[PDB]
RNA sequence: UGGUGACUCUAGAUAACCUCGGGCCGAUCGCACGCCGGCGGCGACGACCCAUUCGAACGUCUGCCCUAUCAACUUUCGAUGGUAGUCGCCGUGCCUACCAUGGUGACCACGGGUGACGGGGAAUCAGGGUUCGAUUCCGGAGAGGGAGCCUGAGAAACGGCUACCACAUCCAAGGAAGGCAGCAGGCGCGCAAAUUACCCACUCCCGACCCGGGGAGGUAGUGACGAAAAAUAACAAUACAGGACUCUUUCGAGGCCCUGUAAUUGGAAUGAGUCCACUUUAAAUCCUUUAACGAGGAUCCAUUGGAGGGCAAGUCUGGUGCCAGCAGCCGCGGUAAUUCCAGCUCCAAUAGCGUAUAUUAAAGUUGCUGCAGUUAAAAAGCUCGUAGUUGGAUCUCUCUCGGCCGAAGCGUUUACUUUGAAAAAA
RNA sequence: UACCUGGUUGAUCCUGCCAGUAGCAUAUGCUUGUCUCAAAGAUUAAGCCAUGCAUGUCUAAGUACGCACGGCCGGUACAGUGAAACUGCGAAUGGCUCAUUAAAUCAGUUAUGGUUCCUUUGGUCGCUCGUACUUGGAUAACUGUGGUAAUUCU
């Protein structure tokens, strides 16, 4: 067969200017269906662009048959982008982190707390 | 502080004398009769059991009108006839104690397998059980102890994916095809 | 030991929170405010864990840092902010209200209000004294201070507070014969009618309440509430009349449920 | 005025006082428009006082292991009480002055011991119990040992300070600087215990804060502490074996069912593994999902203890010959060793099994349930006697205002029994 | 599952203990294919610690004449972003360990009418009879001159 989307608890949450609902995808011969093509499929079921589309947390069940997930299809981008988690975001290629480790962080912070006033920018 | 939880039990009891001749015979027949793997899912089976007749034996103690015996006699009895264990007609607390070990051996998925044909032994149903061939309504079961409830003994099919049952042969079919 | 403690583990959070116990170590220990610490419920619970309008509790400060949220008339920015008894929870962008009633089970229940109710609520009165140059001041449950109260408003009595000028509107006499319901102890979230309050003077008073029902309980005179005049509630009661039923008439109620409908 | 069971409460009134180290009545900031030199709406921040929100502190009642080879203890070093004060946030011998001579104890005071932090709880347990609880929840205490403090609402704080003691660091010898019973990691100790990893994505906490931070916490690495599920084969044809809930003058047809070191043969099934794309997730860090390859000695080879009894299973064979060794106990071994060293075979549990120690049941061998004391261990030489323990019969709607109860009260008290309230979760 | 068995004797019945038997918890030995959950320097040394990290924090709304960036007209008082520094808050929570501790801690009960309370929340906040269209002096950050082998010294 082919690739079939339910969508079980549906929600209208004004309040985060969304709609989130819970994914079913009936892959009864597939591998889990990439998120982008879920994506894709839940853009054409609402109506509107898979770039204001959030899908994530997609178990597969035992067997096979079935993928259950959340999804999130938000008012605007601009929306999206103020309430979207970072890292959802940047699975969209839409933020990048910062490269800097924790320990290099740490020890800089604790390597200026040695020094007082504009010396601290010249520390790193 | 970590948020895990550490609740456990065991689920078996190794009994008293490790080499009595009757207990150790008819352990044997028991695992040769319904295909187990060793003597510790026998002592399984025994263990609830033996729950289950000392929730009996305590709450036949109690007034037949007392309010937590009627819910909770009530419960095990519901729980005792889903399984099938116990017929329905034989609904009372002191039919409890007259279930035996093989009542609840019965239900299990692998004699299930054997009994409804779908394997020609029962040893050859607890290898399709846990080769992925066996599903109980809509999902695929690998776990032989799997007990069938009533409600579900009408629906044990041969998998939609397995050879035997949904069309795409094995390995060593594919195989023995691309040989010739 | 040495000053006052701001964490709150998981399972020493109050029972009727309803938490997980695998969903970290900490639970949401509730700011201080109006309503004590095991009596009342952090907005991030009811905005998180009931109502599910957040997945986490970074999307309920996304929530209510854009000031959508309300408690008794006043946006509440603080996701940790106690609400208690009778506390009116209002969203005005999705339009709805709730009041904070407990459930027969002894936990707050997500009981939607009209917008002409959610204009007003209920306080018990906690003390009445007389300060500052003969001015009567009222402290309810509420922790909230009313001067120029009614002469005939007593200790525990309950007064109807119009939340947008928090002035008293009408009270009802702490007397026999009164709806009233449980806010602590076994007989938590029942509702029934005052039939006798035996006082034991020094010690706590025992009010014995009815059941609509029939059937009678008793509890103590810090835990009544009294909700109207008679049998008439002055407010609406939740899904359950503050009915409590047995476990067997509840599993009954259950099988007969799926029966009917599915 | 008001309140409590109860105030020397709250409120009111009067004569005054108000700390040089006096206290309240805003010289503060942002955003929008607005009408005469006007009057303003919405917030942020900051005082004072009141209001158990969060607490803290200090009291009541009951409950705590062993020990008499600890029977008297405390009263100069306040011991118990009274009066006045000091100090303290307050009650109080908390301290001081004076007065009294008290206070505790076989119903175990005082002293000693504790591989003693207390509790929720854990193991075991027919009923009764016996042991354990450093350990993630609550309470306490400490931050090398003592002691003293600063700041502050809160600390006698130690990822704060001051000093001494012990240890130890850099020194240009003038000085300076320490505190892992936080997370990793190292040494030492020992029978005995993991990575100097990733991240604030979750749970929450802190801050001026929607934004920053968090070795709290999460995530992985080591992991046979432990617990759950669960492979190491299934089927068929073919010797043969037996029965025969099948047919016949023993006979035999035994595919009419079920076994069987048959390394027989035959095709099917599949995951351990290697690999790919997803999915997972803060980051593929597994599990799940799809796909490729992946079993005949399916060498893709299950082990740990045993074979006289207790106790399941060989007085089979070879070796040794009271030796070596086995053996928890009884015992085996000095030329057929059922017991040692081995081969074969067998059985017990099985991804697990053996051993040492502590502990529970067994133990009705600590006995309350529930043991014993003529002779097996044991009744004091005998009598008196205070605590202690036990103690014969009997004795058959409580008054009110409001004379339908909407409504009362003091009915000798306790134990006991039933009920009700209150009583963290895990 | 309210259970026993071997061993004193030439043989017997006992007392009685030893030994066996099952769980549990530490250590250890041999062995280990899959998968889930999970304990883990407690015991002896509350013994000693190299190194790194573990507590910091800014909104429209305390103080911005650091071009360190920055433009819109730029002798517009202050466009704006923003390190630093002063100010405020926190650092008394959390985490670790179990040394001390025997009516002590702790548990249940009750009390504070015998006290303290940052913060939150609700009130009071022109109640006082005698330049205000806004007062005063420092001080950081910044510039510049140094001292010590040495410090988060100054």
């Amino acid at each position: 067969d082919t690739v079939t989307i339910r969508t079980r608890k549906f929600m209208t949450n004004r309040l985060l200017q969304r709609k989130q609902m819970v994914i079913d995808v009936l892959h009864p011969g597939k591998a889990t269906v990439p998120k982008t093509e879920i994506r894709e499929k839940l853009a054409k079921m609402y109506k509107t662009t898979p770039d204001v589309i959030f899908v994530f947390g997609f178990r597969t069940h035992f067997g096979g048959g079935k993928t259950t997930g959340f999804g999130m299809i938000y008012d605007s981008l601009d929306y999206a982008k103020k309430n979207e988690p970072k890292h959802r975001l940047a699975r969209h290629g839409l933020y990048e982190k910062k490269k800097t480790s924790r320990k290099q962080r740490k020890e800089r912070k604790n390597r200026m707390k040695k020094v007082r006033g504009t010396a601290k920018a010249n520390v790193g | 502080p970590v948020a895990r939880s550490w609740v456990c039990r065991k689920t078996y009891v190794t009994p008293r004398r490790p080499f009595e001749k009757s207990r150790l015979d008819q352990e044997l027949k028991l695992i040769g009769e319904y295909g187990l793997r060793n003597k510790r899912e026998v002592w399984r089976v025994k263990f609830t059991l033996a729950k289950i007749r000392k929730a009996a034996r305590e709450l036949l103690t109690l007034d037949e009108k007392d309010p937590r015996r009627l819910f909770e006699g009530n419960a095990l009895l519901r729980r005792l006839v889903r399984i099938g264990v116990l017929d329905e007609g034989k609904m009372k607390l002191d039919y409890i104690l007259g279930l035996k070990i093989e009542d609840f051996l019965e239900r299990r998925l692998q004699t299930q397998v054997f009994k409804l044909g779908l394997a020609k032994s029962i040893h050859h149903a607890r290898v399709l059980i846990r080769q992925r061939h066996i599903r109980v309504r809509k999902q695929v079961v690998n776990i032989p102890s799997f007990i069938v409830r009533l409600d579900s003994q009408k629906h044990i099919d041969f998998s939609l994916r397995s050879p035997y049952g949904g069309g795409r042969p094995g390995r060593v079919k594919r195989k023995n095809a691309k040989k010739g | 030991a040495r000053g006052p403690k701001k964490h709150l583990k998981r399972v020493a959070a109050p029972k009727h929170w309803m938490l997980d116990k695998l969903t970290g170590v900490f639970a949401p220990r509730p700011s201080t405010g109006p309503h004590k610490l095991r009596e009342c419920l952090p907005l991030i619970i009811f905005l998180r864990n009931r109502l599910k309008y957040a997945l986490t509790g970074d999307e309920v400060k996304k929530i209510c840092m854009q000031r959508f949220i309300k408690i008794d008339g006043k946006v509440r920015t603080d996701i940790t902010y106690p609400a208690g008894f009778m506390d009116v929870i209002s969203i005005d962008k999705t339009g709805e209200n709730f009041r904070l009633i407990y459930d027969t089970k002894g936990r707050f229940a997500v009981h939607r209000i009209t917008p002409e109710e959610a204009k007003y609520k209920l306080c018990k009165v906690r003390k009445i004294f007389v300060g500052t140059k003969g001015i009567p001041h009222l402290v309810t449950h509420d922790a909230r201070t009313i001067r120029y109260p009614d002469p005939l408003i007593k200790v525990n009595d309950t007064i109807q507070i119009d939340l947008e000028t928090g002035k008293i509107t009408d009270f009802i006499k702490f007397d026999t014969g009164n709806l009233c319901m449980v806010t602590g102890g076994a007989n938590l979230g029942r509702i029934g009618v005052i039939t006798n309050r035996e006082r034991h003077p020094g010690s706590f008073d025992v009010v014995h309440v009815k059941d609509a029902n029939g059937n009678s309980f008793a509890t103590r005179l810090s835990n009544i509430f009294v909700i109207g005049k008679g049998n008439k509630p002055w407010i609406s009661l939740p899904r359950g009349k503050g009915i409590r039923l047995t476990i067997a008439e509840e599993r009954d109620k259950r099988l007969a449920a799926k029966q009917s409908s599915g």
